[PDB]
């Protein structure tokens, strides 16, 4: 009821949420900068898969 | 990480900007949200540590610590929003920032990857700390309590800081991956002895051996319920971690000289669970037990067997839960009578009998009865510090029957017998009380069924 | 004293026999699953290398 | 209250570095610790060289 | 107060004949060797040395404390009985029904009720209660602990309460 | 697929239950204590079925189930080993707690709280049978608290009893010096040979146990209360009736002993410990007795009774007899469970009132109480053909026949003819003679659950060595020629035993007077060891407590070595260093001082 | 079984042939008949729904095989880049080796079971066995310390054929 | 146990009262003070609270004792201690 | 007068006014709001669900996937004759041995 007076009492539960969201945007993304030797260790070497490009993302 | 920080760090705004009477709602709300989590991050791989930036990474010893942490975190604001009810908005918004505050700088400590980041926040921790036990601390003695606190453990602090920055000068990078990946034999050396020194008593502070152990009784019992946890559930943990991450490049040398810290601690826990038995407050007794059981812990590293770090993680974080619950049980009869001498309040079983429950599983735990968690880490270290002298058995096994004496006193003095006469303001026990301590105790048996998330990255 | 312990038992239970059926019904509606050599030319998911489905789901969501 | 404080606060500020104290503070102090020194590392020792040159027997202690 | 000459031999005949049945049992015995100790008790009644009877006192309690059972026979309702404290347990005391709940206290109406008489009249006794005392009060304090009647008409004696609304001893 | 398998383990499980339904509420907190009683029962019938396939089959196994944990090379999981001990101490143990919660409903008919007493009673319960099923030293470690833990309570269960808290913290405190050889023990077998599990320590021929075995002793001797570690026994009487009857006659003190019977195969090959067995054994007998036949108290008799049972029990031991010391563990079991099913009938009837010296002539006016008591004490004695010399006497026999440490042959022979004396103390007092209670009788007995409740354990304590005896299979080498006088020796001890206590007895009756003995004031005294060894080191151990080590150390020394004398230290100098009295001459010429000094000897200048 | 057999040998089972002697009938026989068909036949009826309903949909799940690289004997020092894979692969052959102490201990408490009091005799090769298995680990892992890596392993190791190429040249004299 | 209520007490005290043989049956008088009126020894007077012990199986505390001197506070005494109301 | 000070507070009685009230606020809508929140994610959301969570964990430390290599390598050594368990973990022909 009243859209507007629960957004004034409760808009604050979102921080939370969105900083979690936030949040695995920049695992998603410093690994990105950490990749350097991916798919080059000699344990873990596959070969490419046929409509794959790169391993873990 | 980059995952669990922000939300903590989010939340400050969220309990900054919110409702008048709606603080400890939306706070409690998120603060249960972050640890579930925290639960996911509990998973380790065999050898590898789980590594998630350069900046932050999690072992297997991290993860059990940092999950406690985080479902530490609701448990303050649960435990300290009675006292506090009549305070103004303004200064009640102040705690929670500084609670909130504190549990971001563990998070960030127990998590960092570099040993100059982990010391930045190992440290960091003391000004919130400060500001809970004498800000809101209700008694005279914490502003001594205060100044004894800190300057403890920040003059044990600063010769790791001189000793982390020495290592930086001739090892290169400080990390905790290189330093165990490019481990050198530590010359014998006077030189070396200092060294050695320096890189363990800063932590040893943290862990109160006997005779570093003064701002125990100070700190703790002068503290307000919210702050008594913390400064006996995780930064006591804090030296722990530490302890464990250091010894990595200190091992032709902690034989020689585990010698006499060992003496000091292995006595320490005859002498410190003997206090006990003469205490006359009840926070000070829960103190003082603290003191003996993590004197244990300070064992259990320095002897450095697989066995001996095995428990050691179990015993620091089953002590967490139980001493932390033990201070809830303290602060609850305390509101209630308005004094912490433990005669005072006799017979409160009769009156109080869900409270007598939860005493009774409470004192139970600190025996480290069989199979909770408290006993898989005691007699862990029991086994592994027998193979290293068989007389070990003598001290902490008659630690055992000593920590039994006073545990069944607190409870037998406080719940059992007959009730005080002129007593008449004790009331039934609220939701939140018995609702705190339930989430204090169901966790401690939920881990027994599955050791495998409590016993560390040796594992 | 009662009506906490009423509170618990009711709510925790909200929860627990849910879930608890749940797990039950995964464990009777598919089944677990059981030991294969790895086949030729075909690289295992991620999640694939592990017994309880709810484990595999586990380990298809966050980890 | 007297009570508490009396075996609590009042105790430093009464306290004076007679020898009565002096000499029960390293009777019960430096005394029991150094004697655990001795007993553990005489011991401690004696074990190592048992172990060095092969007298103990441990052919079935894996797990330290 | 003191124990006067007649209270402490009084106090002497009642524990000796007590420890004496410990020792004696087969109640034909009691009695016998109860007439025993009561004829040479009785020889001595005048004595006008009160420093001879308090000598005659001397060896009294020196046989007593030789010839004592060490385990003296007590009935169990008595300190270091065998039933004490046995029922303290369950005497919970009767403020606590205040904080009942009000559904809790809807189950018996009229002892509330009745606890609703008890309680004014408390309320209305306390004032005369302590104006009584003050009015009475020797100087220098209360020389003896003993407080006193309801000297005037429709009054409740002083401090009333706790004696009077005590938990019975048979709480279950 | 044999039901020994699922059965014994449902047998464990269906204990359980009436917990559970405690905490849901549902559990009838109307009828709540038949609950238990039936449920019990029915175990027991369950327990039945495999002892038959034990005598049938003869079939023995260990069960392995869930994996708690992975510990390197040391695989920590549940697991249950039906053992000839663990098969035939099941039913027995129901069957003796199901007869006393039968009793409990009827002693128990007033309690406020009995709902309470009947959850500890099966938590209790539940409680040992996996300590007597356990594989693991571990488990085996877990019932051995839990059951001291929760005779805590069950002693304290009248907690406003300020002396019930003393014999509750007596009682806790003795387990756990006791407790300190089972520690010992668990990290000598899990360093050297590398395991929990019964089989690998049984495997790895420790056959140099010296110190675990000595730990194992010092176990036993804190649980089954012997010599030196026994006064809280005695001591836990402050619990009510049926505790006593339960816990501290065969189904918790007892666990000490049947300890040392699960780690038998390794006992034997060392001598140095088996022998130390019967030093303990032997002198728990007597110290026993002796304090026992000068008590005016039928429940601390009866208690004491059990304590030199046990004394007497791990004598058997020594002689490598661990086998006969297990049949003496059930037929033990039988009689005094009834000795305090018969106590607690007459002390509930008259007036709650336990002291010896107020029974009489209760012979003609309790029938069926009498009748069991004299059941209980004559199988005491080891009447022949009863279930008391199915294993007592077979006990003395083998006893006398081995290699015994001279003294303690002696001394368990004394302590069995002691054995009477007590017994005698109980029926002379007791309904023999003319009575002496206070002038209201209400001397009541036909209750069914009363009557019923010993009359099952009364058909049982008759029968059960000829059952138990005949069915099991031979594990223990016989002694078939004897000397005869050493033979009958048992036979005969207790009957001086019968003769001179009588005459000592009615000795009382004899209208002269009776002098104090000094003999009688150290025997009647417990032979002085709790006002002894119970005021002397508390005492000593809390002064130290609080004088010095709370007072001088922490808070004399501690804070003065390193706080207070850097704050002493800061506080002095820093009164030198901010004193200065503004004059511009003296700061100018301490200016000269350090301009003449730098420009000089410290070769500052070079 | 699904487990091996060969990894966990268990010896033939030798039953008796129930042959009773006295007239009246076996407790033991008839109890387990009734037990028969009470509870483990509707256990095997509910468990023949549970099968099928499990063989209907049938997904599979296999063995993750870390394919081995060179170790720490052969990566050159300060080349953690070769050494993190070397380090992992002998904490990953660390695990491997303390289970087969875990399968050898299981055979040798399975053994001391199934003989009862003939344990001594019967199965002596797998104590044998076990020390064996116990002594090499003993010149393996053990004592390395609680931050062991397998550089302490080439530490320790490499002592050891120090003393043993000292005790073989001495014992060639 | 039946409750033991006042007039059952009484009459269980007078019984034992007229049963002392130097206490004549039929001079029973449940008010009468055991010296001015009946005449006795203060030596005998605690000789009866001890048969009075007995009689109803508990402990008269002597300091209550010796104030202990009517029959009908005698009567009195042991109904207050086992919370006899009636 | 010393100075002017209010005196002790009376400790209020959260049941006096609302004896409904669950000892978390004043006001009694959010008192039942609050024991809402605190038990609902306090035992469901984290102590129920993160429990079946927590135990459903995928292979830890690879357990059973280090059990599982010891079988084949158990069947490989024992069958051809060569010690179960090799007691040198490092093969010595890869090291060099000085002096
Ligand atoms: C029938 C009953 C079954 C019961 C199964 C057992 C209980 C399962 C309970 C799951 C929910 C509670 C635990 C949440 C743990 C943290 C989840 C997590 O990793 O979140 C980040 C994860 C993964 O973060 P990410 O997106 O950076 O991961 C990248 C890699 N992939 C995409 C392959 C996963 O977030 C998501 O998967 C996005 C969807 C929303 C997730 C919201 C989290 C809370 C609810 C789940
Ligand atoms: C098949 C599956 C059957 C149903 C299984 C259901 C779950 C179960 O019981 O599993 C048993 C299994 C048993 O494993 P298992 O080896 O017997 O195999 C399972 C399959 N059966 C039983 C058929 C053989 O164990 C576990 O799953 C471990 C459960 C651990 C639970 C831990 C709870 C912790 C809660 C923490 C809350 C607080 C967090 C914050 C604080 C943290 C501490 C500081
Ligand atoms: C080889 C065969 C040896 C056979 C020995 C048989 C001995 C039997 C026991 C006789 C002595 C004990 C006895 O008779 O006890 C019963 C009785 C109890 O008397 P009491 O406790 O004083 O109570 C009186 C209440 N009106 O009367 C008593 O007199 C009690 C005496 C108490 C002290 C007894 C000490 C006995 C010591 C025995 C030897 C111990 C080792 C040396
Ligand atoms: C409150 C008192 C302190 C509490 C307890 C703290 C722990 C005790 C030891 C404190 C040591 C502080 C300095 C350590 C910093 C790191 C030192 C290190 O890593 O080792 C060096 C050890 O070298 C040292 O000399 C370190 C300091 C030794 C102790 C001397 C100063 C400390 C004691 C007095 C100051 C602290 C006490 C408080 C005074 C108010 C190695 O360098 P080196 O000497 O080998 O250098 C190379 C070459 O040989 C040339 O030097
Ligand atoms: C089994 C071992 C113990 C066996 C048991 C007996 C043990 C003790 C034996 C020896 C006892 C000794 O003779 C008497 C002593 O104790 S002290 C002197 C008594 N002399 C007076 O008191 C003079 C004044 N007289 C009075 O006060 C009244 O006459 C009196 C109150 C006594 C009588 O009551 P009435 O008449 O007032
Ligand atoms: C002659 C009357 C009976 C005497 C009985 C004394 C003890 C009999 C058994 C003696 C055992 C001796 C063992 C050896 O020698």
């Amino acid at each position: 009821m009243n859209v507007l007076q629960i957004v004034r009492d409760h808009w604050v539960h979102i921080l939370v949420p969105v900083g979690f969201v936030f949040g695995c945007y920049l695992d998603r993304r410093s690994d990105e900068k950490l990749t350097a030797f991916r798919n080059k260790s000699l344990l873990f070497k596959r070969e490419l898969r046929p409509n794959e490009e790169v391993t873990w993302k | 990480m980059l995952k669990i920080i922000i939300p903590t760090t989010m939340l400050l705004p969220m309990t900054w900007m919110s409702k008048h009477n709606m603080i400890w709602i939306n706070a409690t709300v998120h603060s249960l949200l972050i640890s579930l989590i925290s639960l996911s991050l509990l998973n380790q791989l065999g050898e590898n540590s789980l590594n998630f930036s350069l900046t932050f990474f999690s072992d297997s010893l991290s993860a059990p610590l940092l999950v406690l942490t985080t479902w530490l975190l609701p448990l303050m604001l649960m435990a300290s929003q009675s006292h506090l009810s009549k305070e103004t908005t303004t200064r009640k918004k102040l705690y929670i920032t500084m609670l909130i505050l504190l549990q971001l700088f563990l998070i960030m400590t127990f998590t960092a990857t570099e040993l100059i980041l982990f010391y930045i926040l190992f440290e960091a921790t003391l000004v919130p700390t400060l500001i809970i036990i004498t800000r809101w601390g209700n008694q005279t003695e914490r502003l001594n309590a205060g100044l004894y606190f800190l300057f403890y453990t920040l003059a044990g602090s600063l010769p790791l800081l001189v000793a982390l920055v020495y290592i930086q000068n001739t090892t290169g990078s400080l990390n905790f991956l290189i330093i165990h990946y490019w481990s050198h034999p530590l010359s014998n050396s006077w030189s070396n002895i200092f060294m050695w020194l320096a890189c363990i008593m800063a932590f040893m502070v943290k862990m109160p051996l006997y005779g570093l152990h003064l701002w125990l009784p100070k700190a703790h019992v002068e503290a307000p319920i919210a702050g008594s946890m913390v400064l006996a559930a995780v930064l006591l943990k804090l030296g722990g971690y530490g302890m464990m991450r250091i010894t990595t490049i200190l091992n032709p040398l902690t034989n020689y000289m585990a010698y006499p810290f060992l003496m000091l601690s292995m006595w320490g826990m005859i002498m410190t669970s003997s206090i006990c038995l003469r205490q006359t407050d009840l926070k000070s007794l829960i103190a003082y037990s603290s003191v003996s059981h993590m004197a244990l812990v300070i064992v259990a590293i320095m002897i450095q067997t697989p066995w001996s770090f095995m428990g050691a993680t179990a015993l620091m974080i089953a002590h967490g839960l139980t001493s932390s619950m033990l201070f809830c049980l303290a602060n609850t009869n305390y509101e209630r009578v308005h004094s912490r001498t433990m005669i005072l309040a006799r017979g409160l079983q009769t009156l109080l009998p869900l409270m007598a429950t939860w005493w009774l599983m409470a004192s139970l735990t600190n025996l480290a009865l069989p199979p909770s968690i408290n006993l898989i880490g005691e007699l862990f270290i029991i086994t592994a510090s027998f193979s290293w002298s068989n007389i070990t058995i003598i001290l902490m096994g008659m630690n055992m029957m000593i920590t039994a004496l006073y545990s069944l006193y607190m409870l037998i003095t406080t719940q059992r017998g007959k009730y005080t006469h002129h007593i008449n303001n004790i009331k039934a026990s609220f939701t939140r009380e018995n609702a705190l301590m339930a989430l204090h105790i169901l966790p401690l048996l939920l881990l027994t069924l599955n050791p495998k998330m409590i016993l560390g990255p040796l594992y | 004293d009662r009506r906490f312990l009423k509170l618990m038992r009711f709510y925790i239970l909200l929860t627990g026999i849910p879930v608890a059926i749940g797990i039950t019904l995964v464990n009777v509606f598919i089944g677990e699953a059981e030991l294969a050599d790895i086949p030729e030319g075909y690289v295992p998911e991620h999640w694939e290398y592990f017994k309880h489905p709810i484990s595999r789901w586990i380990a298809r969501t966050f980890y | 209250i007297r009570w508490t404080y009396a075996r609590s606060a009042n105790i430093y500020p009464n306290f004076r570095p007679t020898p009565k104290t002096s000499l029960l503070g390293a009777l019960f102090g430096i005394g029991p610790l150094f004697f655990w020194y001795y007993v553990f590392k005489t011991d401690r020792d004696k074990k190592e060289k048992l172990i060095q040159e092969g007298k103990l027997d441990q052919t079935f202690n894996i797990s330290y | 107060a003191y124990l006067t000459h007649q209270q402490k031999v009084l106090r002497l005949y009642k524990r000796a004949l007590r420890h004496l049945e410990s020792w004696c049992v087969h109640r034909d015995k009691y009695r016998y060797f109860a007439c025993l100790m009561r004829a040479r008790f009785d020889e001595h009644k005048n004595e006008k040395d009160m420093v001879k009877a308090t000598q005659l006192l001397r060896q009294a309690e020196e046989e007593f404390w030789y010839g004592q059972h060490p385990q003296p026979y007590i009935f169990p309702e008595s300190p270091g009985g065998t039933s004490y404290e046995r029922y303290e347990c369950y005497k919970v005391p009767e403020w606590c029904l205040d904080d009942w709940h009000p559904s809790e206290k809807a189950m018996y109406p009229d002892y509330f009720a009745k606890r609703e008489q008890w309680k004014r009249l408390r309320r209305e006794s306390w004032e005369r209660e302590v104006k009584q005392l003050q009015e009475e009060t020797p100087p220098g304090g209360p020389r003896t602990e003993a407080l006193p009647p309801a000297r005037k008409e429709g009054d409740l004696p002083p401090l009333w309460w706790h004696i009077v609304t005590r938990p019975r001893e048979r709480p279950m | 697929m044999n039901p020994f398998a699922s059965l014994t383990l449902t047998t464990l499980i269906i204990l359980t239950i009436p917990i559970m339904m405690s905490n849901s509420n549902i559990y009838k907190t109307n009828l709540y204590p038949n609950y238990v009683k039936t449920t019990v029962s029915y175990a027991f019938t369950l327990s039945l079925v495999p002892l038959l396939m034990f005598m049938h089959t003869g079939q023995e196994m260990i069960i392995s189930n869930w994996h708690w944990m992975t510990l390197q090379t040391v695989e920590l999981s549940l697991s249950f080993k039906m053992d000839y001990f663990s098969v035939m101490f099941i039913p027995v143990a129901l069957f003796v707690t199901w007869s006393i919660m039968e009793f409990s409903m009827w002693y128990m008919h007033s309690d406020p709280f009995i709902n309470r007493f009947f959850k500890y009673l099966v938590l209790f319960l539940i409680t040992m049978m996996i300590l007597v099923t356990a594989n693991n030293l571990f488990q085996l470690f877990i019932g051995w608290e839990g059951v001291g833990i929760m005779s805590f309570l069950l002693i304290g269960w009248w907690h406003g009893r300020t002396d019930a808290n003393t014999a509750a913290l007596q009682a806790i405190l003795y387990n756990r010096i006791g407790d300190i050889g089972f520690v010992l023990s668990m990290a000598w077998f899990l360093t050297h040979s590398n395991a929990w599990d019964l089989q690998q320590i049984f495997m790895l021929n420790n056959e140099c146990p010296n110190m675990p075995l000595i730990g194992l002793l010092l176990a036993a001797a804190g649980k089954s209360a012997q010599f030196g570690l026994h006064p809280w026994l005695p001591s836990a009487m402050e619990g009510p009736t049926p505790v006593s009857a339960l816990l501290h006659s065969s189904t918790m003190v007892v666990a000490g002993v049947f300890l040392l019977i699960r780690f038998y195969p390794l006992m034997e090959t060392n001598k140095l410990v088996q022998t130390m067995t019967l030093c303990l054994g032997a002198i728990t007998t007597l110290f026993t007795a002796l304090c026992a036949i000068t008590q005016n108290d039928i429940k601390k008799i009866v208690a004491f009774s059990t304590s030199s049972q046990l004394g007497l029990m791990m004598v058997t031991i020594g002689i490598n007899q661990p086998h006969l010391a297990f049949l003496h563990i059930c037929m033990h079991a039988f009689f005094k469970a009834m000795l305090f099913m018969c106590s607690g009938s007459i002390i509930h009837s008259l007036n709650d009132e336990q002291d010896i010296r107020k029974m009489g002539g209760l012979y003609k006016a309790m029938p069926f109480t009498t009748t069991a008591l004299i059941i209980g004490s004559l199988a005491l004695t080891g009447m022949p053909y009863l279930t008391g010399f199915y294993s007592k006497d077979l006990i003395i026999e083998a006893v006398n026949m081995s290699y015994t440490n001279a003294w303690a042959l002696l001394m368990t022979l004394i302590a069995t003819s002691l054995t009477a004396a007590y017994s005698t103390r109980i029926i002379f007092f007791a309904f023999l003679g003319k009575p002496r209670f206070p002038p209201l009788v209400l001397i009541n007995e036909n209750n069914p659950l009363l009557i019923n409740s010993i009359k099952r354990l009364l058909i049982g304590s008759i029968f059960a060595g000829f059952i138990i005896s005949n069915n099991i299979p031979p594990m223990t080498v016989p002694n078939t020629t004897m000397p005869l006088y050493m033979k009958m020796t048992a036979l005969i001890v207790t009957i001086m035993g019968f003769m001179l206590a009588l005459e000592l007895n009615n000795t009382t009756y004899y209208l002269k007077f009776k002098y104090p003995s000094q003999t009688y004031k150290f025997s009647n005294m417990l032979g002085y060891y709790p006002s002894i060894m119970h005021r002397l080191p508390t005492y000593h151990n809390l002064s130290m407590s609080q004088k010095s080590a709370s007072s001088l150390l922490d808070l004399i020394w501690l804070e003065t070595i390193l706080p207070k004398t850097t704050s002493f230290i800061q506080m002095k100098m820093s009164i030198m260093v901010s004193n200065q009295k503004g004059l511009i001459k003296l700061y100018f010429l301490s200016f000269l001082i350090t301009i003449m000094i730098s420009m000089t000897l410290f070769n500052y200048h070079e | 079984d699904s487990w091996d057999k060969d990894v966990y040998p268990e010896p033939p089972r030798r039953t008796p042939a129930p042959a009773p002697q006295t007239s009246l009938p076996n407790p033991v026989t008839y109890l387990t008949k009734i037990f028969d068909l009470l509870v483990d036949r509707p256990v095997t009826l509910a468990r023949e729904f549970i099968e099928q309903q499990h063989a209907k949909n049938r997904y599979y799940y296999y063995h993750r095989e870390f394919r081995r690289v060179p170790d720490i004997t052969e990566c050159e020092e300060k080349d953690i880049l070769c050494m993190f894979e070397a380090e992992m692969q002998w904490r990953r052959d660390y695990k491997v080796d303390q289970e087969i102490v875990n399968i050898i201990q299981e055979r040798l408490k399975a053994c001391q079971q199934r003989e009862g009091e003939s344990y001594r005799q019967n199965c002596a090769k797998e104590l044998e066995q076990f020390t064996q298995v116990s002594k090499a680990f003993q010149d393996r892992y053990s004592d390395l310390g609680a931050h062991y890596s397998a550089r302490k392993c080439l530490a320790k190791q490499k002592q050891r054929m120090l003393a043993e190429r000292k005790a073989a040249k001495e014992a060639a004299a | 146990a039946p409750p033991l209520t006042l007039e059952a007490i009484k009459d269980r005290v007078l019984y034992v009262l007229k049963l002392y043989d130097k206490i004549d049956p039929e001079k029973l008088s449940v008010n009468s003070h055991f010296m001015k009126d009946l005449g006795l020894d203060s030596l005998d007077q605690v000789e009866i609270i001890m048969a009075m012990e007995d009689e109803f199986g508990f402990e008269i505390p002597d300091i209550d004792a010796e104030k202990l001197m009517c029959p009908q506070e005698i009567v009195d005494y042991i109904a207050d201690k086992k919370d006899v109301y009636e | 007068i010393r100075l002017q000070e209010d005196p002790d507070p009376e400790d209020e009685n959260l049941y006096e006014k609302n004896p409904d009230s669950h000892g978390y606020d004043k006001d009694p809508i959010v008192d039942l709001w609050n024991m809402r929140v605190v038990f609902f994610f306090g035992f469901s959301i984290v102590l129920v669900l993160g429990s079946t969570f927590v135990a459903y964990l995928p292979d830890y430390r690879m357990q059973e996937w280090a059990r599982r290599e010891a079988e084949r390598l158990v069947k490989y050594r024992e069958a051809n004759g060569l010690p179960l368990m090799e007691s040198n973990c490092f093969d010595p022909n890869k090291i060099q041995l000085p002096e």
